[PDB]
């Protein structure tokens, strides 16, 4: 039901601010898979500091065993977006309504993602 | 541990050296910062995004690094990231013992076969600094 | 002194700040801006209540 799932550790922030009132691009390096991630997370609403560990999962739907297009109690940063570019160590480009996401990992790790599909973004800070 | 000079990653463009010195002395111990220089792309009206600060003791440098690693340094809604520098602002050894002031310095050569040393010129109140990293 | 109105008071016996007459803040971002400038971003959090008037 879940295509990708791994534990990420943030490395640096682009704005490096506390009250900038702007979207902050995060750079989290994956563990045991060697994957680099870019994501725009609003720090004012969802706080994230350098050195914290969080999990990340992507699923085509939130329902159990089908019904594309109950994981709300587990995760706390559910989003919805679309993957519009797969061709680049493959990389992904998913826009969550203007919030760009870059998932550059391994070619074998990213192989079950079709072009122009709707996918979710489940995240939890442990 | 070789040098005490630390390079700050990002600082606001509107700050002055005095403000950063006061912030560091407030977070750290009193008068624990020796030198602080902000590079400028112009003569005196355009500072850069980074700065270099030299501390007095290595323990202060370690404490500052620990504070920066925990993101406990917030100066004007900016997180100060600390990293090692290439060279010190002033070639000054980080040791309270290797700094000698007000000592007598004289030059000369042995006179004869006996354990005798003739003094050519004598200087008083000279400063001697022993640098191990620079080997001078 | 940053608050335009008399919303926060200084308690002498405990040497700390208190809240007196809370319905005089006028929703002016003055104490929050001062706290952010002094280095405390999440010191005072003021939010309007939706079901009270």
């Amino acid at each position: 039901i879940i295509m990708f799932e791994d534990i990420f550790v943030v490395d640096k922030l682009d704005p490096d601010g506390k009250k900038f009132d702007k979207v902050t691009r995060v750079e989290a390096r994956s563990h045991n898979l060697e994957m680099f991630m870019h994501l725009d997370v609003n720090t004012e609403v969802y706080p994230l500091a350098v050195g914290d560990k969080f999990t990340l999962a992507m699923a085509p739907t939130l329902n159990l065993d089908g019904t594309p297009d109950t994981l709300a109690d587990k995760y706390e940063y559910i989003m919805h977006g679309k993957l519009y570019k797969i061709s680049e160590k493959a990389e992904l480009y998913v826009s969550f309504g203007g919030l760009l996401m870059l998932l550059q990992g391994d070619p074998a790790h990213i192989s079950h993602f079709e072009l122009d599909q709707r996918l979710f973004l489940l995240m939890r800070k442990l | 541990t070789n040098r005490s000079t630390v390079k700050i990653s990002n600082v606001p463009q509107t700050i002055v050296a005095d403000e950063l010195l006061r912030f560091l002395e407030l977070h750290l111990g009193e008068d624990t910062v020796f030198a602080l220089e902000i590079p400028t792309t112009r003569d005196n009206w355009k500072p850069r995004d980074f700065a270099r600060v030299q501390f007095t003791t290595l323990e202060v440098k370690s404490r500052a690094q620990l504070l920066s690693s925990q993101s406990k340094l917030l100066f004007k809604t900016h997180n100060l990231r600390l990293s090692e520098a290439y060279d010190d602002i002033i070639p000054r050894p980080v040791d309270p013992r290797k700094r000698l002031d007000d000592i007598v310095l004289t030059v000369g050569f042995p006179e004869s076969d006996e354990k005798r040393f003739c003094a050519l010129e004598k200087w008083d109140g000279v400063r001697c600094w022993i640098l191990t990293e620079k080997r001078r | 002194e940053s608050s335009p109105t008399k919303v926060f008071g200084m308690d002498p016996v405990t040497r700390q700040v208190v809240v007196v007459d809370p319905e005089a803040y006028t929703y002016d971002e003055e104490v929050i801006k001062k706290a952010e400038a002094m280095g405390k971003p999440g010191l005072i959090e003021i939010s309007p209540k939706d079901d009270s008037f």
